[PDB]
């Protein structure tokens, strides 16, 4: 038998979702079919409407204490909770009754960890995260938007592997991926110590890769792995192609000035 | 009860109430209803958007230069398409224009996602509507690669895989556990394959859920990472040097090669997988060519796409057409403008917004985004709804329409504005197609329809990706290495007040974003997205939505079963997230 | 002429003499000549390396931690396996003990390289001298897809995709430009597959020229680059952080997990493409299980290799087994030990060196590599040679011997050594295989039988890599991540003299280095490689090698085409750089 | 018609002819049926001794003037040329010969470009590099031991598809992959720059991936893309994997002290 995973979804894009299919090694058909048995996910699964209410209801009953709940997405406490609706009542309702019965808790992306865009200035939904709703819980974040995703796939078989969760720095993120910063692993930092920097888009220091510090990289204030593991299969990362970090793994990112204005 | 008449159907809400909420094997957050008669035919039919964030409220206040990175996060399904509407809408507004390479190097990333988010559609969200996963471990492993090796010339046929792939299933289902599989419509009188036929579709499932992650590597090489790629306002940030020092620290002729081969395997696994799997579903569900019709033989709408003169958004330029058709007249397609204020409009009336005169449509330059929660009765409560009032306010999606008519958009829609605008390449390949099946042009404008447009959309795209490639490598061989115009980047440069709209062909169908500059800062940004105008709830002439009119007179072998409902509303592949931003 | 006889053969070197000079489809740098009577048989056959390094003399005065990378660069077709006796017989000498994962690690390099070796070997080396490539052109792609299908369960058998090999077979030679297919020997009696068996072959041999390159990247993990990867005195420089701060800069779960998927992979094309498609050879050729025997019923050798348990280097320890056979008595298993004078010497009184008493030998703690080249009375002249003198000296290669014997050495050794021991796994799978073609035991002493154990081995080195990799995980979930000892890494640490053998088996045999070290310098260092072995010249008593000994009593079709000659000497796989270091 | 290509060896190891074929974009099997005519190579040719003899003969004779020459290994003086022997003749003889007709001449490898393990001390042979006896030919310099496959064949596609040779540096080397150092692109340089240095094997610095530059790493005085393109198919590099780099890619790397002392 292989371990339940109940995966929920509330104000979200499903990029981390996406971002999961993505897994080089191992592949999310492995994951899927030998490594958990994932036992409810709207984005995937057969069953609609009353067919699925009676998958998640069974599925919570037959398997409470004993199951993991994900969650990509984040719950709104504006409208009574209704910016987020589900089987006509409150995502908050279905998001408190999923944790309820769950051993642990991982709270996929920026979304679910902190806010991410729907948080943004002005907030017009009240979206707020996961960990200031559900507080009896043990909750591992995996911030990112999203999450690089052979990242996604180590953590699951760590977990699966290991029976154990991993350990978490003081925020709740996993030591192994979260525990240096993306300029602490940045094949671009012998230019950042010559100050040799991209000024403009496309000048000479850009076609030879230099620094982006000054169009606004936000490296040196972030913690990730994409400057080590990289993306889609180590094929890059958002530096190896000529855009600063934005920040993206780091609770309030986009309410901390322009993308191009200087750490 | 009441009943009503418009575009042709009789909309009357007597008899069973249906709920089916969450629709599945969607991004997520849609509601559906219906009312069937004493024949279990659908008679009304209402859509719902279940979510709100409210994008077009934070992006006020921002740099227009950060704007894409913003609206990205609308859709990480459609990534990086509402980027790409966001760097031409605020290129539209400053007078920015970019170099060839930039404009070559934004038809690939479109072309990449129109590759990948088609692929997964068909298979992943859309396939087990058509497959009946179950009873595939009935079928015959010799009989299952006969039929493979009759339809292609896929390498992967033999009946030694076809015998493991069904072993597998064997074995993951025999313990009880059925994970995506648990509580289905397996055995549904509407399965139609045989044995073998959803033995091959399984397999072919899985081989797509593999293949779908090495498509996004090209977004990787020239836009950093998949999902949200990154872009900038002037251009793209990938820097290219092929020949002089330092190209380890650029797009170099390695980086190239990569893209090269991804290319090419990516052509051979739609043409030679995802396209005669199409059209065996055409083949044997030809009944589906005549349900599900909805407004596609009544009005279609596309902006174009894929502007092969850099900088030129004309008829001339773009690589996909443009066009609306209104009243059934498909003799006369119309030409869109996006700035005229009587063509493009948006309503609120049936919505949960606010505008100071609701019986109104407003363009997008004149948009407002005040959400309001207010659902009336709805049979419980404002927190419990058990029945949508669709005589009142019942979706946070609003509603488009052109000239003040109700449109379609999308594959379907796109492949008859360039049939009946004369596209010789269209017009051959849907005349080939229809051929082929033994059916009339006519049973294009259904269900099915949709589903051949699509996939049919994935080999355009394909072949493209390679003349976008071809294009590229010729300016870099005549030493035309440019990728960022940055003239315009400082907000000194800017005029102090000034407007854009941006405008594409998203998988999904028309997209537009509208922007207004004042002092350096972004002063309004509506977005009008595919899945607005295709999920949209009714008007103040009662005027129904492209998924209300295609659902409407289908018959329901189940009621409890909603198989029927969602094959018709997964043909349109629904964002829901885009729908409502 | 002169005639003698010697290990039951007769070596007439009267009559016609055959030069071969260059053998291809080797690493390269080997001349073989023969004598032929009227019957067309071989009646002598000549053995010569042409080239020399001198890597022994090169390590001299050398730090022994850095050893292992200078000799590295023996060989890039075997490449790591020099490294790893390297560490080993430094480790000996100064008395290092190292972690269990470094021995793991270890163990997973060795098996990823026997898995690599063999399998280019295979199809890239051996394979068109039993595959008529130019006869594929001939086939039914149908029926080809049949053959294959009746073989084996492998995915990639439709009829189109045999159809798609043919037609770029077809492509790729109508310009003319054959390539690597241009005077080759095809149309020979000696190639005995139908139409259908060569364009199976073909499209595998394709398939692996594509799939190879994935298995080195386990070498990348573990070693930084393949070829030629990095190693430590001490252990591994690949230091293991799962849980820990600072992951990103060390073995991870995700590098893991790209091993992991890596060894799936491998195990997979070889069960499924090569062990089938090496079967298929023997049901075709049969008559070559009684061709080439040479030494293999009479002397064969192996040291033994995979430690399981941490620097135990005995019995109980290695998995694949030690030992030696002579005299054809495989009832009497024979214990090696490479530090006894008397087992392993060298010889040079028909090699390109200088000793102070030539017709002696010299075990490697007394070896002496003093070149001097001096092909005495050839035919032409020194710097033009039409004929090698084989009575005087003829090689840069030096005469191995065991006790005063000429030993065979790699998988048909191995093989005979194991069976004879009664290892299970080795007796259940060769019984097996014999069984399949309805031949007896004695057809593995042969040209096929050595082919048929290098998949065999193949098979089995898969396996073992899973194993291996079990084996580490489970030391990592007991917290045990040691990879590195460092307590003797300091030259202040070491004896001042002390000695040591480091030993393996690589993919083509029986492999040893002996060093000494004195005053914290290497003062000698001596190798013995398995080709060494195999491709040895003659002794004092004028007994033959291997490959001299495999090619004797051979009969030829056509003497001016070279095919079976090629049969023989590729079913050895030689590398010469090794050779002759 | 595909460009005529003859490839011959040395004295050498194979490692850059076993290098080009893991090359992971274009496959090399797309390179030899595609983009080349891979007319001459004794490790992959169906034909051996007079009838490879006849092939190398009727190519160099058929296509005098067009074909490229691309060598592996080197000459040595020593012994008339005889300790290494092709066709009964000092190899020095075949390349000659070889190198008259040929359009240009790449050298692959530290072999070829330098002379590599067989010219360090004592450098018993009299190994020679290529361009110290063809001095009449253009000759590009590929080096490393081995170079990076994507590296050969990124150069073997620029040739073909641009008709022209790559720009080179003052050595001849391409500058596109060897204009700059590892250590200008290397992910441990935060480490370097902090002070933050691997002291012995397997210490807590070297499970956190710090810098290599005590245990003897030669990233700051050699030229190659090991640190950015990375090898088969961009998985690791030997620095990533816990070794400091040996300087394989520079003229002389065996004999500037121990691998272990510091640059
Ligand atoms: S590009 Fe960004 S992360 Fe890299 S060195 Fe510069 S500032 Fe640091
Ligand atoms: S590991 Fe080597 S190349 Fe990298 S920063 Fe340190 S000294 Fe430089
Ligand atoms: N395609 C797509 Fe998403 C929607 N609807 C956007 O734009
Ligand atoms: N295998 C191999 Fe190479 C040889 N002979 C070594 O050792
Ligand atoms: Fe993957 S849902 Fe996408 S927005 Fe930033 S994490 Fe959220
Ligand atoms: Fe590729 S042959 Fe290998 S030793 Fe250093 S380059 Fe030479
Ligand atoms: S923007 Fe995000 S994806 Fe990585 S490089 Fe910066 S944390
Ligand atoms: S040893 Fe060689 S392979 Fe690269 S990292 Fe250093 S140049
Ligand atoms: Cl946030
Ligand atoms: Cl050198
Ligand atoms: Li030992
Ligand atoms: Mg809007
Ligand atoms: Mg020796
Ligand atoms: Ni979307
Ligand atoms: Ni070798």
């Amino acid at each position: 038998p292989r371990i339940p995973v109940v995966w929920i979804h509330g104000l979200e894009c499903t990029c981390c979702t996406e971002s999961f299919i993505r897994s080089a090694h191992p592949l999310a058909k492995d994951v899927i079919l030998s490594l958990i048995s994932l036992d409810y996910d709207d984005t995937l699964m057969a069953a609609a409407g009353t067919q699925a209410e009676e998958v998640f209801e069974d599925i919570i009953t037959q398997y409470n204490g004993k199951y993991i709940l994900a969650v990509e997405g984040n719950p709104p406490l504006g409208e009574q909770g209704m910016f987020c609706i589900s089987s006509g009542r409150p995502f908050i309702e279905k998001l408190k009754r999923a944790a309820a019965g769950a051993s642990a808790i991982i709270a996929w992306g920026t979304c679910a960890s902190w806010g991410c865009v729907q948080a943004a200035r002005p907030n017009p939904t009240q979206a707020t995260p996961i960990d200031k709703v559900i507080t009896d819980k043990p909750i591992i974040k995996v911030p990112g938007c999203p999450p690089i995703p052979d990242v996604m796939s180590a953590i699951i078989t760590y977990m699966v592997t290991f029976d154990r969760l991993p350990d978490v720095d003081r925020m709740g993120r996993p030591l192994m991926f979260y525990g240096q910063r993306i300029h602490d692993k940045c094949y671009r930092r012998a230019h950042f110590d010559a100050g040799e920097f991209v000024q403009s888009w496309d000048d000479d220091a850009a076609r030879k890769g230099y620094c982006l510090y000054k169009m606004g990289c936000k490296g040196p204030t972030t913690y990730n792995a994409c400057s080590s593991t990289r993306w889609n299969d180590g094929v890059s990362f958002p530096i190896q192609s000529g855009h600063g970090c934005l920040g993206c793994a780091e609770n309030g990112f986009w309410d901390r000035g322009s993308f191009y204005s200087r750490v | 009860s009441t009943q009503y008449e418009t575009q042709g159907y009789t909309i009357n809400n007597a008899g069973r109430r249906l709920v089916v909420d969450p629709i599945t094997r969607i991004d997520g957050h849609m509601r559906c209803e219906v009312n069937i008669n004493d024949q279990n035919v659908i008679t009304n039919a209402v859509s719902c958007g279940t979510m709100f964030r409210g994008l077009e409220i934070i992006l006020q206040g921002r740099d227009p230069r950060d704007a894409w990175a913003f609206v990205e996060r609308i859709c990480g399904v459609c990534t990086g398409v509402h980027a790409l509407a966001s760097v031409y809408a605020i290129e539209d507004a400053i007078g920015i224009k970019v170099p060839d390479n930039a404009n070559i190097i934004r038809n690939i990333m479109l072309a990449t996602l129109w590759c990948h988010d088609h692929l997964v559609h068909f298979y992943q969200l859309a396939g087990m509507d058509w497959i009946d996963v179950l009873d595939a471990l009935k079928a015959d492993p010799r009989k299952t690669s006969e039929l493979a090796q009759s339809l292609s010339s896929w390498p992967k046929s033999s009946p030694g895989y076809f015998f493991d792939v069904q072993n597998r299933l064997k074995k993951f289902v025999e313990g009880g556990q059925l994970g995506i599989f648990r509580n289905g419509y397996w055995g549904h009188p509407q399965y139609k394959l045989p044995p073998e036929a959803n033995l091959m579709g399984f397999a072919h499932y899985l081989e797509a859920l593999d293949f779908q992650r090495e498509i996004v590597k090209i977004h990787a090489v020239f836009g950093g990472k998949n999902p949200h790629p990154n872009w900038i306002v002037g251009g793209m940030p990938c820097a290219i040097n092929i020949d002089e020092s330092g190209a380890v620290g650029a797009v170099n002729m390695e980086r190239l090669n990569l893209v090269q081969s991804i290319i090419t395997r990516t052509a051979d696994f739609i043409n030679n997988v995802m396209i005669p799997d199409a059209l065996a579903i055409g083949q044997f569900n030809k009944p589906w060519s005549e349900i599900g019709t909805g407004l596609s033989d009544k009005c279609v709408l596309s902006y174009g796409a894929f502007p092969d003169i850099a900088n030129d958004f004309g008829e001339k330029s773009l690589l996909m057409p443009g066009g609306a058709v209104i009243n059934g007249d498909f003799n006369n397609v119309l030409p869109v403008d996006l700035v005229d204020p009587q063509q493009v409009q948006e309503f609120v009336d049936h919505a949960w917004y606010r505008y100071p005169n609701d019986q109104v449509g407003r363009h997008p330059f004149d948009g407002i985004t005040d959400p309001w929660y207010n659902p009336g009765d709805v049979k419980g409560s404002d927190t419990n709804i058990q029945q949508l009032n669709e005589q009142e306010r019942y979706s946070w999606i609003k509603a488009p329409r052109w000239r003040g008519n109700a449109m379609e958009v999308g594959p379907l829609a796109r492949t008859l504005i360039a049939y009946h605008k004369g596209d010789a390449a269209t017009v051959e390949s849907v005349d080939r197609m229809m051929s082929a099946l033994n059916l009339p042009l006519s049973g294009i404008q259904s269900t099915l329809g949709r589903i051949l447009c699509r996939a049919h959309e994935a080999q355009w795209a394909a072949g493209k990706l390679q003349y976008f490639f071809d294009k590229l490598m010729t300016n870099l061989k005549n030493g035309n290495l440019a990728t960022a115009s940055t003239e315009k980047w400082e907000p000194a440069t800017w005029p102090t007040e000034c407007r854009g709209v941006g405008f594409t062909e998203a998988p999904r169908g028309a997209l537009g974003h509208w922007a207004a500059i004042r002092d350096g800062k972004i002063d309004l940004y509506q977005c009008v997205v595919p899945t607005t105008w295709n999920a949209s709830p009714r008007d103040p002439k009662g005027q129904i939505g492209a998924y209300e009119a295609a659902l409407m007179n289908t018959k329901m072998a189940i009621p409890e079963q909603p198989l029927e409902i969602l094959r018709t509303l997964h043909s349109f592949d629904p964002c829901l997230a885009c729908s409502t931003h």
